[PDB]
C-alpha cells in the first residue's frame, strides 16, 4: 500500500504585482511600498526649530520692516516663507538678493548687536511715510538713514574693528533720490558716493537722481548691499552723501539651518522630514512628494510607486 | 524560476497553508494531512528581513541645499541649478528602479531555492525507501503512519527500519 | 556556469541544432536522432526578451540644458559647468558598465538553469528505467523505439509500462 | 540492448564576446549593441521644429541685423547656430551674452510687438553705414537709436506698463561714442546716462567716450542689456543721452525649446534625437556620439560599445 | 546559501584542509584520509580573480575640477558648488555600497555552487555503487582501497568493475 | 564492509565579516579592503610636475611680488599653495580672484613675454615702500605703475595686436589714491579713467579717492583685472589716469594642470594620486581620505571601509 509525501509552498488569493529584471509584471504573495507619496499637509513644529515668516520674508525680518519687529534676534533650523508675504517699509532692491537670503538662511540666526558709529556732520535716524512703525513715520530698524546737519555735509570716514571670534555681517545701502526736490533737501549738495571697505574688501556705490515707478506711492529706491568682516579685520566707511548705514552687525553662524517656501500650516506634531507640501514620514527610502526637502528624508525619485517583493512568487490553486 | 521548483515542478501553491511558507502534505493509512516546515519558512523570512533592514528607516539628512523653483527668468546660473537637480533626480530614479528589479529577482530566486533545498533534503532522507514522482511528491514504498510521517518532517526518520519492506515493494513485478 | 550544465557536465553544444536552444539526442534500435525542446527554449527566450524590453526603446527626453563646449576661458562658472557634466557622464558610464555586466552574468546563469531544469525533469520522468551517465545522457534500460522516445520528449512516457523490463536489465549480473 | 537519450543545447560557429561580473571575455551565442555610435550626419527636420540660423546667431536675429530680417517672429523647438555666422550691423557687446542667448533659446520665439513710446525731445531712427539694410544706411530693426532735436536734448522720462498675461522682454542699450566728433554731433552736450527700471528692478548705465579697435571699420560700440517686465508691472526709462531704445517687447514663453551649435545639414527625414553630428536613432539606451543632445535620446556614456548577451554561453563542437 | 551545500547539507568546513578550497575525505580498509580537489578550487579562485580584475588598479584620472573648501561666505554660487560635490559623493558612495553587497552575495553563491557541482559530479560517477547519506558523504557499497578512492577523485573510476559487488551489498536483507 | 567518501570545503580559524544583500554581517574565509583610508603624509614629487608655492599664492607669483621672483616663467602639473603664504608688495584686490586663480592654475604656466607699449606722456616704473625688491622701493614685476611727466598728463591711446597662435592673457589694474596728497602728486589733475578693450571685449574702470584700512601700513589699494586677447585680435587701452599697466602678456595653455591647497611636505617618491593630506596609493577603487584629488585616484566615498569577499562563507569546525 505505502504512502505519499508532497512538498509544497503557500499561496494567497490576493497577490501583488512587482517588477523584476526579466519581467515587468510578476505576481508575488506580498510586497511593500518603497516610495512615500503622501503628506499629512502640515509642517510639524518638531523636532526642528521652525520659524514661520508669516507676512515677512527673511530679508524683511533682516532689514527690520516694522511688521517684522517680532523676529528680532530669533534663530531657526527652518525659516518658512509664505507666498502671502509683502514688504511695507521703504521700497528697495538687493543686487544678488538670492545670495543674501541664502547666507542668512544658512546662518540660521538674526542675532544683532548694536554699534555706536561716530556719526557727526549728519542727521541720523531719517524717516519716511511709507515705513510706518507704531503710527509714526519710521524706517528699517537695522538701518540708519543719514541726512544733513544745518544744510551742510562733510566727508565721512568712520571705522569699526571686529575683535570677535565670528564673522560680522554688515547690512547697508544707498539712497537714489526722486528729483532735485530730494537732492538739496536731505543732503545739501550736487553729488554723492559711498565706499564700504575692509583690509580684504572694497565696495563703492554711486547714487542716482531719478524717479522710479511708485511702489506703495514712493518713487525713490534704496539699494541694499552687504559686507562680511572677519576676526582681526576692520570695516571702513568713506561717505560723501546718501549712506543708509548699519546700526551694528549680525552674527554669522555655521550650522544646519535653511529656508523653504511653503504655504503649509504649522502643526503640533513630530516629524523628521519636511517638504513644502508638509512633513512626510521617512520609513521609506524614496519619495515623490517634493524635490525640496529638509531633514532626514527619503530621496526624491520620479516614480509614484516601487514595490519590493517580501514574498515568493504567487501560484494560486 | 531559477531552481525550477516554485512555478516549476511544484504545479502550484497551497492557499490552505497559512502557518508557514513551505511544508508537507501526506496521504497514508490514517488519512490526508498538512504541516508547515518552520526552518525553511524562517530561512526565507530572515533573508527578506535582511533586505528590508538595509532599505527601511535608513535615510540621509540634508539641510541647506540649492533652490529648485524659480519665479524669474535668469539664464545661465539658473540653467545650471535646474540641470544639476534634474541630473541628480534621474540618477536616483535609476538607482531605485534597478534596486527594486534586482532585489525582486533575487527574492523570487531565493524563495524558489528554499523550496528546492527542503525537497532535496527530504529526498536524501528517504534513501531507497521512496521515489520522486516528478511533481514534488514522493511515493513511499512502505506503511508510513502519522508518527512515521512526523519522523520525516522532524529529521528523525530511520530509513533502515523500513528498507527491507520498501525494497521488496519497489523491485516487485 | 552557476548550475554546472552548460560548459559543465554537458561537454559542448550542438551546432546541428538549429530549431531550438535545448533538445534531445537519442540512439535506439531505429537509429540516431535529434529534436529541439520548445518549452525550455521559449522559457529562455522570453526571459531575454524581458530584459530587452526594459532596455530597448525606453529613452528620456531632454530639452534645454547647460552648454557643454566653450570657446572662451572664463574660470569659476565654466569649471562648475564642465565638472557637472563630467560627473554626470561618469555616473551614467558606470551605470551602463555595471548593468551590462550583471545582465550578462544573469543571462548566462538563467540559460544554464533552463538546461539544468530540462535535464532534471527528464531524469524524474525516467524513474527507475534509466541511469544518469554523468554527461547529460541517460542509459535507458529497455527497448525504446521512436514513439517511446517521442513519449519522453512529449511528457507522456509511462514508466510503469517498461519498469519490469528495465529493473531486470539494471540489476543483472 | 536499450537506448541512450542525451540532453543538450545549441551552439553557433560565430560566437560574440561579452563582459560579465567574473569575466571580461566570455563567448555567447548572440548579443546586441547597447551604445549608439553612428549618425547619418543630417539633422532631421521632423518631428521637432528646426530653425536654421544660417548666417545669423540667435542674438543677431533678436536684435534685427538686416540679413536676419527673415527671422522676425519665428518660433522653434531647436534653433541651430552655424559656425560660419557673422554679424553685419553696428558693432556691439552683450554683458552676459550667454544668459540672453539662453533665455531667448529656451523661450523659443522671436514674437515681437511694437510699442509707441513717447519720444519727444530727440530724433528717433538713427542710422549708420556699417548696418546696411536694402542699400541704405540703417540700424537694428528692434532698436531705436535716439539722437538730438535741433542741437538740444532734455531729460527723458518715458513709461510703459505691462497689462499682459506673460512676461515682456525688453532689449535696449547704450552707445559709447568714438571721440568728441560724436559727442557734440548726435547728443549736443558734455555728459549722459540711462536708467531702465521697473517696480522690482533698476539698471543704470554710464556711456563712455573712447575709440575701440575697428570692427567692420567702425570704432564705436553699443552695449546690449535686457529687462523682464512681469504682469501688472511697469517699465520706466530715465534718459539724459545715449539711449538705444526698444521699439517694443518680445514675448517670453515657457516650453521645450533650445539652441544647438552644429554645422550638420538639415535633411528631410524624421528622427526624435538630435546631436550636433546629426540626428541619431534612439532604439539603444546609450550613445557615444555626443554629450550635447536634444529630444528623446539615448544617454551619453564614454564606452564605444557595450554588448548585452541575448543567448547562452557558446561552447562549440 | 543559494545551493544549500556550504552551511547547508555540508555541516561545516574543514580547517585541516589547507591545500585547496574543496576536497574529499574518505574512510576505507586502509585508513582515513583527505585530498583537495584542484579543478573546483581553481574554478572558484578564477571567478573571484575575475571580480578583482575589474575592481583593483582601474582608477580614473581627474585634473582641474571645482573648489571643494571655502574660507568666505558667498551664497548662491558656493551653494551650487557644495551641492554638486555632495550629490556626487552620495551617488558614488551608493555605487560602492551596492557593488560590494552584490559582489559578496554572488561570491558566496558561486562558492556554494562549486561545492554543489563537485558533489553532484561525484554522485553521478558512483552510479549504483553508492548512496547519498545526506550530509555530503556517500556510503560506498564495495571494498574501495586507496587506488579506488584516488580513481574517484581523478575521474577514472569504472563503476562497472564494482557494480555486482555493490548491488549485492545494497539490496541485501 | 565498504567505504565512505565525504565531500567538503575548507574553513579558517580567523574569518572576516562582510556585508551582503540579505545580511549585514556574514563571515567569509577572506576579504580585501576596497577603500583607501591612509596617506604617507607627503605629496610625492613624481610623476607629476609639482610647484611648491611656499610663501607665494599663484596670484602673487603671477603679479610678481618680489619674494615670488623665483617663479617667473615656471610650469606645473600641480601648483601647491601653502596656508603660511602672505602678500608682501602693494595691497590689492582681484574682483573674481577665484576665476583668475582658476584659469591660471588650469593654464599651468607663468610664461611671460615682455611687450614694448608706446608710453609717452607719463612716467613709467612707479614704485612704493611696501613693495621692497632687492633693498629698494619697487613694484609688481609684471605691472607698470604709470604716473605724470612734468606735472602733466594727456589722453593715452595705446594699441597692441595678438598675431600669435594662442590666447594672450593681460593682467592690469587701477590705482585708488589715499587722499588729494596722492591725487595731485602722481597724476596732476582732478579725475581719471581706464578703458581696456578688444574687437570682442570692453572693460572700463573708474578710480576712487579714499583711505582704506592699512595693510602693511599702506591705506591705498590696487584693483586687478584681466583680459584675454585671441589670435587675430587687438588690445586697446584708453587711459586718462591711474593705469596699472601690463608689461606684456602671459601665455594661456590648455592641459591637465591645477592648483591645490595643502600643507603636506613634498617628498622624493612616486605616486600617481595626490590629495591635500599627501599622496595615496591607487590600487583600491575607492578612498575616504579627501574629496580633493589630483591624478589617477580612487573615487571618494563616505565609507571608512568596504570589504569585498575573496573567499567562501566560513563555517568553522
Ligand atoms: C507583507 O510584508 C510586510 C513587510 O515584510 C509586512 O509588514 C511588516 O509587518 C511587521 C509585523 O507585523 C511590522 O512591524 C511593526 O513595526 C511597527 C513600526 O511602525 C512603523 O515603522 C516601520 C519601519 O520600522 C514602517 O515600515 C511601518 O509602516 C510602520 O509605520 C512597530 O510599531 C510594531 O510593533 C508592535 O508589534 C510588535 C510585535 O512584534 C511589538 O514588539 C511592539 O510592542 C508593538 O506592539 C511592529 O514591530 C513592519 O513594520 C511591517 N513592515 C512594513 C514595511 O510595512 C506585512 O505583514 C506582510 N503581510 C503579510 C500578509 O504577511
Ligand atoms: C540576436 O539577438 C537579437 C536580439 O534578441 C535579435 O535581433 C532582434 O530580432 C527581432 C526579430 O528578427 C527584431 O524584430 C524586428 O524589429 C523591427 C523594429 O525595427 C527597429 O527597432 C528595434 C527596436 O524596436 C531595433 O532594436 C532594431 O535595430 C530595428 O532597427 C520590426 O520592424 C520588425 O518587424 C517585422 O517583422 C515582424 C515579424 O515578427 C512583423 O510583425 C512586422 O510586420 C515586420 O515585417 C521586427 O519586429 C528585433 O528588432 C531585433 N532586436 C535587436 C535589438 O536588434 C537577433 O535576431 C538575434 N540573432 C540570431 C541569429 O538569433
Ligand atoms: C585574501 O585575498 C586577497 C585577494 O585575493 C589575497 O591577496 C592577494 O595575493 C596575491 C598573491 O599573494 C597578491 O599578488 C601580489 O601583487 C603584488 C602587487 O603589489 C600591490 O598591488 C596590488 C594590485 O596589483 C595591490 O592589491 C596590493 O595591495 C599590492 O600593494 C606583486 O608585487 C606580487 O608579485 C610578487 O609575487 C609574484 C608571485 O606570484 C611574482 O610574480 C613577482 O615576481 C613578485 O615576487 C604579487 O603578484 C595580490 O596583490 C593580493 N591582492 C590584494 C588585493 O591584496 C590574499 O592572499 C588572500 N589571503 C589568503 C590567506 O589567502
Ligand atoms: C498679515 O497681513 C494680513 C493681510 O492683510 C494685509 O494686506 C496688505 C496688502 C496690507 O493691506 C496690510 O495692511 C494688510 O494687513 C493681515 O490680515 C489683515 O489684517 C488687517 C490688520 O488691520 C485687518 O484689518 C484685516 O481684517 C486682515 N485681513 C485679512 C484678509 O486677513 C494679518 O493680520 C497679518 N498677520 C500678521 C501675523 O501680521
Ligand atoms: C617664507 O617666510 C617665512 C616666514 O617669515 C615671514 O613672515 C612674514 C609675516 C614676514 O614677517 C616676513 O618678513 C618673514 O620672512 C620665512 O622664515 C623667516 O625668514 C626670515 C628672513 O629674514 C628670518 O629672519 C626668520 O628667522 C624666519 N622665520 C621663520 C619662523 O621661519 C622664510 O625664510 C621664507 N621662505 C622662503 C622660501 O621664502
Ligand atoms: C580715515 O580714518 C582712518 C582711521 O582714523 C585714518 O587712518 C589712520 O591715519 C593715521 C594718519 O593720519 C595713521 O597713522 C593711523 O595708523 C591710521 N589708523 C588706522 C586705524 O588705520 C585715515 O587716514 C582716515 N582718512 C583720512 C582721509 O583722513
Ligand atoms: C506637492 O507640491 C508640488 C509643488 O507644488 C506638487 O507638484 C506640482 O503640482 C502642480 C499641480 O498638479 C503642477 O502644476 C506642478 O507642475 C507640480 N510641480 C512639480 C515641481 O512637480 C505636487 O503635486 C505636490 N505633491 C503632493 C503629494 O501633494
Ligand atoms: C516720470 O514719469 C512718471 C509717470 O508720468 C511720473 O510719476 C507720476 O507722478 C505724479 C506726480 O507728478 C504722480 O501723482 C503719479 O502717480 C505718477 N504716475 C505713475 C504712473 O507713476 C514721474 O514723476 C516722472 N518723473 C519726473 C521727474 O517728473
Ligand atoms: C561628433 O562630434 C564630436 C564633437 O565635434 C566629435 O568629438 C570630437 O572629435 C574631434 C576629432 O576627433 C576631437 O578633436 C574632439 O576632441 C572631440 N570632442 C569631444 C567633445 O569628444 C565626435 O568624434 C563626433 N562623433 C561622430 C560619431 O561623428
Ligand atoms: C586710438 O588708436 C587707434 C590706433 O592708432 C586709432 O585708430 C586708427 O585711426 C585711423 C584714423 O585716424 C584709422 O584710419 C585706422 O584704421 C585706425 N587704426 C587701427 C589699427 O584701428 C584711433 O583713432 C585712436 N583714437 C583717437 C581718439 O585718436
Ligand atoms: C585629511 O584632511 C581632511 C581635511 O583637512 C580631514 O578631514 C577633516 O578633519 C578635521 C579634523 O578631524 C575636521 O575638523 C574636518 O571637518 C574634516 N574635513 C572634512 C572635509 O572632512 C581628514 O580627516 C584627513 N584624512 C586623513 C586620512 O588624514
Ligand atoms: C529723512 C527725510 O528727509 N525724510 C523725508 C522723505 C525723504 O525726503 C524722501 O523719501 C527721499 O526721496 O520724504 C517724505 O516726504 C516721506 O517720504 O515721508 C518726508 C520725510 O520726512
Ligand atoms: C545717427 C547718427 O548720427 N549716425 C551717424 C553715425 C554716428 O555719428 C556714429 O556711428 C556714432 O559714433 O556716423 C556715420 O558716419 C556712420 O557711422 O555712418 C554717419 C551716421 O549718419
Ligand atoms: C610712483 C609714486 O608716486 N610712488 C610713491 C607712493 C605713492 O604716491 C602712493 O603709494 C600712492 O598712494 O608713495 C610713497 O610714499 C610710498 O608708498 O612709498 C612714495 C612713492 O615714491
Ligand atoms: C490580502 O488580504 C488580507 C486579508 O484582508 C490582508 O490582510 C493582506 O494585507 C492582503 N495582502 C496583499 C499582499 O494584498
Ligand atoms: C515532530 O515534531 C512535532 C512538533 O514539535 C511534535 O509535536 C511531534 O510529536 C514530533 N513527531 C515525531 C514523530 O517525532
Ligand atoms: C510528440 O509530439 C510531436 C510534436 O508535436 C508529435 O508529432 C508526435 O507524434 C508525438 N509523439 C508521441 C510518441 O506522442
Ligand atoms: C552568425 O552568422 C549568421 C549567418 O550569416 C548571421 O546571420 C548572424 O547574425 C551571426 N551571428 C553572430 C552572433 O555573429
Ligand atoms: C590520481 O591523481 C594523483 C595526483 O596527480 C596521482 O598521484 C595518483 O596516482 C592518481 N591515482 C589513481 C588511482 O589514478
Ligand atoms: C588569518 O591568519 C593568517 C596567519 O597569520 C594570516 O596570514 C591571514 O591573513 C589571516 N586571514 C584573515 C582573513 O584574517
Amino acid at each position: 500500500p505505502g504512502a505519499t509525501l508532497c512538498l509544497g509552498h503557500h499561496a494567497v488569493p490576493n497577490g501583488t504585482i512587482v517588477k523584476t529584471i526579466t519581467n515587468d509584471q510578476i505576481e508575488v504573495t506580498n510586497a511593500t511600498e518603497l516610495v512615500q507619496s503622501s503628506s499629512t499637509g502640515e509642517i510639524c513644529d518638531s523636532p526642528h526649530q521652525i520659524l514661520d515668516g508669516e507676512n515677512c520674508t527673511l530679508i524683511d525680518a533682516l532689514l527690520g520692516d516694522p511688521q517684522c519687529d517680532g523676529f528680532q534676534n530669533k534663530k531657526w533650523d527652518l525659516f518658512v516663507e509664505r507666498s502671502k508675504a509683502y514688504s511695507n517699509c521703504y521700497p528697495y532692491d538687493v543686487p544678488d538678493y538670492a545670495s543674501l537670503r541664502s547666507l542668512v538662511a544658512s546662518s540660521g540666526t538674526l542675532e544683532f548687536n548694536n554699534e555706536s558709529f561716530n556719526w557727526t556732520g549728519v542727521t541720523q535716524n531719517g524717516t519716511s511715510s511709507a515705513c510706518i512703525r507704531r503710527s509714526n513715520n519710521s524706517f528699517f530698524s537695522r538701518l540708519n538713514w543719514l541726512t544733513h546737519l544745518k544744510f551742510k555735509y562733510p566727508a565721512l570716514n568712520v571705522t569699526m574693528p571686529n575683535n570677535e571670534k565670528f564673522d560680522k555681517l554688515y547690512i547697508w545701502g544707498v539712497h537714489h533720490p526722486v528729483t532735485d526736490n530730494d537732492q538739496i533737501f536731505p543732503y545739501a549738495q550736487a553729488s554723492g558716493r559711498i565706499t564700504v571697505s575692509t583690509k580684504r574688501s572694497q565696495q563703492t556705490v554711486i547714487p542716482n537722481i531719478g524717479s522710479r515707478p511708485r511702489v506703495r506711492n514712493i518713487p525713490s529706491r534704496i539699494s541694499i548691499y552687504w559686507t562680511i568682516v572677519k576676526p582681526g579685520d576692520i570695516l571702513l566707511i568713506n561717505s560723501t552723501g546718501n549712506l543708509i548705514a548699519p546700526r551694528g552687525y549680525f552674527k554669522i553662524r555655521s550650522g544646519k539651518s535653511s529656508i523653504m517656501r511653503s504655504d503649509a500650516p504649522i502643526g503640533k506634531c513630530n516629524s523628521e522630514c519636511i517638504t513644502p507640501n508638509g512633513s512626510i514620514p521617512n520609513d521609506k527610502p524614496f519619495q515623490n512628494v517634493n524635490r525640496i526637502t529638509y531633514g532626514a528624508c527619503p530621496r526624491y525619485v520620479k516614480q509614484n510607486t516601487l514595490k519590493l517583493a517580501t514574498g515568493m512568487r504567487n501560484v494560486p490553486e | 524560476g531559477i531552481f525550477g521548483a516554485i512555478a516549476g515542478f511544484i504545479e502550484n501553491g497551497w492557499e490552505g497553508m497559512v502557518d508557514g511558507w513551505y511544508g508537507f502534505r501526506h496521504q497514508n493509512s490514517e488519512g490526508i494531512g498538512q504541516a508547515a516546515d518552520l526552518k525553511s519558512t524562517q530561512a526565507a523570512i530572515d533573508q527578506i528581513n535582511g533586505k528590508l533592514n538595509r532599505l527601511i528607516g535608513k535615510t540621509n539628512e540634508k539641510f541647506h541645499q540649492i533652490e529648485k523653483e524659480f519665479s524669474e527668468v535668469e539664464g545661465r546660473i539658473q540653467d545650471l541649478e535646474k540641470y544639476v537637480e534634474d541630473t541628480k533626480i534621474d540618477l536616483w530614479s535609476y538607482n531605485a528602479e534597478l534596486l527594486v528589479a534586482l532585489e525582486n529577482q533575487h527574492t523570487i530566486d531565493l524563495t524558489d531555492s528554499e523550496m528546492n533545498k527542503l525537497f532535496e533534503k527530504t529526498k536524501k532522507q528517504l534513501r531507497e525507501n521512496a521515489e520522486d514522482m516528478g511533481n514534488g511528491c514522493f511515493k513511499i514504498y512502505h506503511k508510513c503512519d502519522n508518527a512515521c510521517i512526523g519522523s520525516i518532517r522532524n529529521g528523525t526518520y530511520d530509513h533502515d527500519v523500513y528498507r527491507d519492506e520498501a525494497l521488496n515493494n519497489r523491485f516487485q513485478i
